[PDB]
């Protein structure tokens, strides 16, 4: 099997800060992780497919990195519409498309 | 938007990808001119005959 | 810009069956795989099931094996999910996402999503 | 979190024997473990840094081996000046520089 | 061959504050990272704190968060560590080790060490 852990759960920052979120895997998944943004009021949207491949149409502010067992997403600008819940999903292990727990983001 | 800063920060971590790991690179450029070469090898010198 | 409209939600008693339809209009459908995923009212997202571009490779979640059945009609550009033998823990919000590729179990993930439909299994 | 154990605690040998010590880790640390020798009468010193890199200035008798999860240190000569305690330290996980239990070495 | 001299030890009562100094002279101090670690009298050694070459990245052990503070003066090639709100288990030996690297959290470990100084927290 596989287990994904979110070291941070709720993070506070300002409109002019830079934030980082980490997702850890039980074992190596060979950089096969995806990052999803879920607004509480609308349908969730994908931010990153693959380890560090940016999906088209989204701002370049988001940046993904990491390989092996741990992975990281970083926002450099924190625009005031970046309030959502962020998920990390693996697509390499036998359990198909298992998702990690949510990661609340708030600005203060 | 329309104006990005070229400068970006690496996110090196102890357990990133093998390729993601930072490597130190030094390039040595050598130029040989008619001027007396000042960077010679370890070879010794003898007496001229 | 793609559209994913879902219907069939509502409230039923435990042990009954209900029917969901999800129609897409913004992209070519004959060559894309689709998935159904679940979001608990107080927990994160969870995958439910998935079908390929054609009904050859089909996958269900372990907790829902032998109970739910997924179908796909390419002619009218839609897929369907029949829920059978519902229990009190299936009152979550279900999303109808589309895979980037064509197969079911691939490193490629869900590209576009649609607004979830709310179902309730209670009296 | 990381948890690591010293399988041998006290060992007996002679002046002309060969001895080995093993360090066990709960999770793989990508061979990022270091070996320290602590004399009872002076400050401890480092011998092997990294997987199998020998720190310059110490005798080549000490040999490091093993990568990934479990690691091993080996002494082939057992000089009469080798009365000290050996420790294994990880520098990989989020607990910063965890240190293992002591491993008493003596000869009789 | 480098020198690491430490001071500030002694006997104190629980709840008061004191200070320890560590000076290095055998190498260049402006670009190296230092650490303070603890050897228990009857248990193995445990890490306490560390500072980088410059006072930008700082850290502390989990058991001593918000209790101890470290400082570093590159002009006189020395560092300082302040004991605040001590209790019964802080009567152990303290070393002043030198990191092989320059950051605080790197796989590079301690390269050279120095003689520990003894402290006592009792009445």
């Amino acid at each position: 099997d596989i287990q994904m852990t979110q070291s941070p759960s709720s993070l506070s920052a300002s409109v002019g800060d830079r934030v980082t979120i980490t997702c850890r895997a039980s074992q190596s998944i060979s950089s096969y992780l995806n990052w999803f943004q879920h607004k509480p009021g609308k349908a969730p949207k994908l931010l990153i497919y693959g380890a560090s491949s940016l999906q088209s149409g989204v701002p370049s502010r988001f940046s993904g990195s990491g390989s092996g067992t741990d992975f990281t997403l970083t926002i450099s600008s924190l625009q005031p519409e970046d309030f959502a819940t962020y998920y990390c999903q693996q697509s390499y292990s036998t359990p198909p498309y298992t998702f990690g727990q949510g990661t609340k983001l708030e600005i203060k | 938007f329309n104006c990005y800063f070229p400068l970006r920060s690496y996110s090196f971590r102890p357990t990133y990808g093998v390729g993601h790991q930072p490597y130190r690179v030094v390039v040595l450029s050598f130029e040989l001119l008619h001027a007396p070469a000042t960077v010679c090898g370890p070879k010794k010198s003898t007496n001229l005959v | 810009e793609v559209q994913l409209v879902e219907s069939g939600g509502g409230l039923v008693q435990p042990g009954r069956s209900l029917r969901l339809s999800c129609a897409a209009s913004g992209f070519t459908f004959d060559d894309y795989a689709m998935h159904w995923v679940r979001q608990a009212p107080g927990k994160g997202l969870e995958w439910v099931s998935g079908i390929s571009w054609n009904s050859d490779s089909i996958d269900y979640a372990d907790s829902v094996k032998g109970r739910f059945t997924i179908s796909r009609d390419n002619a009218k550009n839609s897929l369907y999910l029949q829920m059978n033998s519902l229990r009190a823990e299936d009152t979550a919000l279900y999303y109808c996402a589309k895979d980037r590729g064509y197969e079911i179990l691939t490193p490629a993930s869900f590209d576009y999503w649609g607004q979830g439909t709310l179902v309730t299994v209670s009296s």
